[PDB]
């Protein structure tokens, strides 16, 4: 998504 | 370039007149002898008129001249044919074809 | 914060579940109907076709992997699946964005003023790959901590060793949403609005105003409408036989006249800039006598009756109907729809003909509709997240000590806009099947005696076929399946090869002539020398050719050979060849009938068939005759059969050679001259007949390959030993359906010779080259239809 975590996503991590 | 050399005369004093119909039994073959079609094979013959651009100008022309009763072979080059576009499935194109007509009544 | 997530795994994990299963069952049955059904390739379908690729790979490799993440509550996976998974959605992304741009391109240029279609397909892919790859090569695997507890994350390095990478990190956001989200829509948007202004601008009055003054001159009463009466006012039209179905295609709404509005939209069917697909479509139409969108029997049926005339019979008109139907019929409903037709009379070039000037347009509302639907999906899946993104940057701020809301709208936010681009890749089929008509009916047809007999039908336990069960399918017009076929007639050619060159032979025997694919007439052959279960066999070759019904004599007598392989005998006639065989109609009837498979395992089986035969150790057996290099019968025992028959030589003697035309009276002592009629060979003579006979203590020679009025006939006595010194026998009543001669059969038994005659049969009627109904009809309708519209307007 479009935060900062443990995930890959589009825009930025996910949580 | 149409051309009758003949097989075997008719009446010779009937000749086919614009307006009316033509009932025939014909077999087509290309110039190797292949037969392609031939109306014999339905036991029905086929109907045209003459005047009405309904067949190919070559067998109509051939027609024209053939008295009632005669049979002959036609032999019609492309320019009085399919041509070179043909006929889908039965006429490969830019082919010489060659006719057995025989003319069995006029209507 | 913590609730929100707890709450949202389960929905995120029944998203992705409803994505795999709906994903792959769409686009694999989009690809299908992209693959199977003829039509749908002709467009810039295929495009679309790459799209479910672009989805597919996307679906079962991306989708499963990140099932196991929502139930892990960590990253459980290493570096490889970090660099693949988003690698395949931003190379599924540049897909789909470049086949939108690249389609709705096309067909601006399609509508305004192949090869470059695959090349454009591959370019796409390799853009959209290489584009894609930064972003693979960008992630790694990091382990900072979590306050106590480390843990590893798949991310961008915060740190990038080159600076093209650091720029990429920078101002990864904006290169995303540029070339992923507005140049798609920037593109579309100034195409679509070009195409308008084209429309807007193209619009003229010339050509209306034009047809509006003939539809005013042909409007006799000046009511506005067009009936029968005032469209047959025109006398060039009472000699046209397709008049009234071609009225009828022009009324759309089914009142009964045309008014102004379906004059155009009739006309506008033959223009010069119309599509292949309009003219095709008309000719469907024409068949399509109460417009359910298929054709059936009946509907057919009466066209070509209208059509043809009285120049056919009813029977064989309806058995050459239901032929079509049955050749034609890729789904089994019992009638043909328009992609049937447009695969079968799809290389006619008919279309070319229905030439008129004349430019209006009735199309651009399908497919317009289509590629609107796609990109307003794209940008609408697309959308919730790029405002979640936005609003992030804008408002969100974390020293804010009024931020917990702030964190229960944005990441609820980010969770729509997640759930709604997985959910995009699983729904073009859908909207496919929601706005496009062709896309619907392909899906609805794929998703929802022309049995074929299989080995279990025809082969019994014991691997002997039943003769009587394919006696009776080959009669009624069936056909077999491909493996039993090749299977009949592969296992045949086994059984022959066996054989020698000459086969000892005695009495009692029966012997036919030449067959030539006259089926029904082999079974006229078979009920009068009696049937095969207690009669021995001689034929004398020619099988096939010259008929229309080879395949079931050559299916039938192989089949007699596998259950009869001792009883029953064949020898090799010369139309088994691939010189006559691709020369006359068996190679076509082989491609129609069956496959060429069929065709290559029936000359192998021709290849095996021996030469000749010795019967009854008094006479000898062949097709054609003697040979100048043959002198004994250890020159035919020495015979290599098992190849195509040389130009010259025996093998070409045996299969070709004739008798003199005055054979018994010929004038020179020349015993062979040479073979003009057929071109090679030799005539063999009298004097030539009595020394082979002599020399090797022969009585009398049978033979075929000659035509005969009476089916047989004896030629001169032999003087040494009075017995008529050659035979020929021939039984094909009713050779080429134009001969009308007679058929006759040798039977030998006891010492006792007896001729048994037998006349022709019915038999069904097939076209000219074994072609379908609609094929024989389509260029006569096409140059009717536009002889009617060329009288009618151009004037
Ligand atoms: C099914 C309904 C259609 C309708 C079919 C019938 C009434 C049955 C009728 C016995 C046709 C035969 O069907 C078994 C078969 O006869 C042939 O085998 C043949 O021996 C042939 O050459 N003939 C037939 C005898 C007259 C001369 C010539 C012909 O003028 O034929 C005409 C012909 C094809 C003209 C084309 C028309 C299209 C133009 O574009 C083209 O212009 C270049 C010229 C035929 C009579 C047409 O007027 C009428 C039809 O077509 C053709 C090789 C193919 C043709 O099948 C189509
Ligand atoms: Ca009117
Ligand atoms: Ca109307
Ligand atoms: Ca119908
Ligand atoms: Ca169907
Ligand atoms: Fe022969």
């Amino acid at each position: 998504g479009n935060w900062h975590g443990t995930s890959p996503d589009w825009f930025f991590n996910y949580y | 370039g149409v051309e009758i050399e003949t097989i075997s005369p008719g009446d010779g004093r009937t000749f086919p007149k614009k307006g009316q119909t033509c009932v025939v039994h014909y077999t087509g073959m290309l110039q190797n002898g292949k037969k392609f079609d031939s109306s014999r094979d339905r036991n029905k013959p086929f109907k045209f008129r003459i005047g009405k651009q309904e067949v190919i100008k070559g067998f109509e022309e051939g027609a024209a001249q053939m008295s009632l009763g005669q049979r002959a072979k036609l032999t019609c080059t492309p320019d009085v044919a399919y041509g070179a576009t043909g006929h889908p499935g039965v006429i490969p194109p830019n082919a010489t074809l060659i006719f057995d007509v025989e003319l069995l009544n006029l209507e | 914060p913590i609730e929100i997530k707890e709450t949202f795994k389960y929905i995120n994990t029944v998203v992705s579940c409803l994505v795999f299963v709906l994903g792959i069952i769409g686009n694999s049955t989009l690809l299908y109907i992209i693959y199977k059904n003829k039509c749908m390739r002709n467009g810039p379908n295929i495009l679309i076709a790459s799209l479910a690729l672009g989805d597919l790979l996307h679906i079962v490799i991306a989708i499963p992997i990140n099932v196991y993440k929502l139930l892990a509550e960590d990253w459980p996976f290493g570096a490889e699946m970090c660099k693949l998974v988003p690698f395949i959605q931003k190379a599924s992304v540049g897909i789909t964005v470049l086949s939108l741009c690249a389609l709705s391109i096309d067909r601006y240029r399609a509508v305004a003023s192949p090869k470059w279609t695959a090349v454009e397909i591959v370019l796409i892919w390799v853009v959209s790959v290489v584009l894609a790859v930064p972003e693979a090569i960008g992630f790694d695997i990091i382990t900072m901590d979590y306050k106590g507890s480390y843990l590893r994350i798949c991310l961008l390095h915060p740190v990038q060793k080159t600076a093209f990478m650091q720029f990429y990190a920078t101002a990864k956001d904006w290169w995303l949403f540029s070339f992923y989200f507005c140049l798609p829509l920037a593109i579309t948007a100034f195409f679509y609005t070009l195409m308008t202004c084209e429309m807007l601008r193209k619009k003229d009055a010339d050509e209306i105003k034009r047809l509006g003054k003939r539809f005013k001159k042909l409007d006799l009463d000046n009511s506005g409408s067009l009936s029968v009466e005032e469209f047959m006012s025109l006398p060039e039209l009472q000699q046209n036989p397709l008049v009234q179905r071609v009225i009828d295609i022009f009324d759309t709404d089914g009142n009964g006249e045309v008014d102004f509005k379906e004059f155009i939209e009739g006309v506008s069917q033959f223009s010069v800039k119309g599509d292949k697909e309009q003219k095709l479509r008309f000719a469907f139409r024409i068949y399509d006598m109460d417009k359910d969108g298929y054709i059936s029997n009946g509907e057919l049926f009466q066209v070509l009756k209208m059509m043809v005339g009285n120049n056919l019979k009813d029977t064989q008109l309806q058995q050459i109907v239901d032929k079509t139907i049955i050749n034609a019929d890729k789904d089994g409903d019992g009638r043909i729809s328009f992609e049937e037709f447009c695969a079968v009379v799809g290389g006619l070039d008919i279309h070319k003909k229905m030439v008129v000037d004349v430019d209006h347009l009735k199309q651009r509302r399908e497919v317009a509709k289509t590629v609107f639907c796609l990109v307003l999906v794209f940008a609408l899946c697309w959308l919730p997240l790029h405002l979640a993104r936005i609003l992030k940057l804008t408002l969100y701020n974390q020293n804010d000590p009024n931020r917990c809301e702030l964190l229960s709208f944005l990441l609820v936010l980010d969770y729509i806009g997640i759930n709604m681009a997985s959910l995009n890749s699983c729904a073009n089929p859908i909207a496919l099947y929601l706005v496009s008509k062709r896309f619907k009916n392909a899906f609805k047809s794929a998703l929802c005696p022309s049995h074929r007999l299989t080995a279990k039908e025809v082969f019994d336990n014991d691997g002997k076929p039943r003769v009587d069960i394919l006696k009776a399918h080959l009669m009624k017009e069936g056909r077999l399946e491909e493996t039993v076929a090749l299977r009949i007639i592969t296992e045949g050619a086994s059984i022959l090869r066996q054989e020698k060159n000459l086969l000892d032979i005695d009495a009692p025997v029966t012997v036919c002539g030449d067959i030539h694919g006259q089926f029904f007439d082999l079974m006229k052959l078979f009920e009068v020398g009696g049937s095969p279960a207690n009669t021995r066999y001689l034929f004398l070759g020619d099988y096939v050719d010259r008929g229309y019904f080879s395949i079931e004599c050559v299916l039938y007598l192989w089949a007699l050979k596998i259950l009869y392989p001792k009883t029953l005998f064949l020898l090799r006639g010369n139309h088994e060849c691939r010189h006559l065989t691709e020369y006359f109609t068996f190679k076509q009837e082989c491609k129609i009938k069956y496959s060429e498979r069929v065709y290559d395992a029936c000359m192998d089986a021709f290849d095996c068939l021996p030469l000749a035969a010795l019967m009854n150790q008094q006479f000898l057996c062949v097709h054609g005759g003697l040979s100048p290099e043959i002198n004994t019968l250890d020159d035919i025992r020495k015979l290599d059969r098992f190849k195509e028959p040389p130009a010259y030589g025996p093998m070409c003697d045996i299969l070709w050679s004739d008798p003199l035309e005055d054979f018994g009276n010929e004038k020179t002592q020349e015993h062979f001259t040479h073979n003009t009629v057929r071109g090679c060979s030799y005539f063999y003579s009298y004097p030539a007949v009595c020394e082979f006979l002599q020399h090797n203590n022969l009585l009398s020679i049978l033979r075929a390959h000659e035509a005969q009025d009476a089916g047989y006939r004896m030629y001169r006595k032999s003087q040494t030993t009075g017995f008529p010194s050659l035979i020929t026998i021939f039984s094909a009543p009713n050779y080429l359906d134009v001969y009308n001669n007679k058929a006759a059969v040798l039977k030998y038994e006891n010492n006792v010779m007896n001729i048994r005659q037998f006349n022709c049969s019915p038999h069904p009627y097939w076209l000219p080259n074994f072609m379908d109904v609609f094929t024989w009809s389509l260029p006569f309708v096409g140059e009717k239809v536009t002889e009617m519209l060329v009288n009618v307007l151009n004037l």
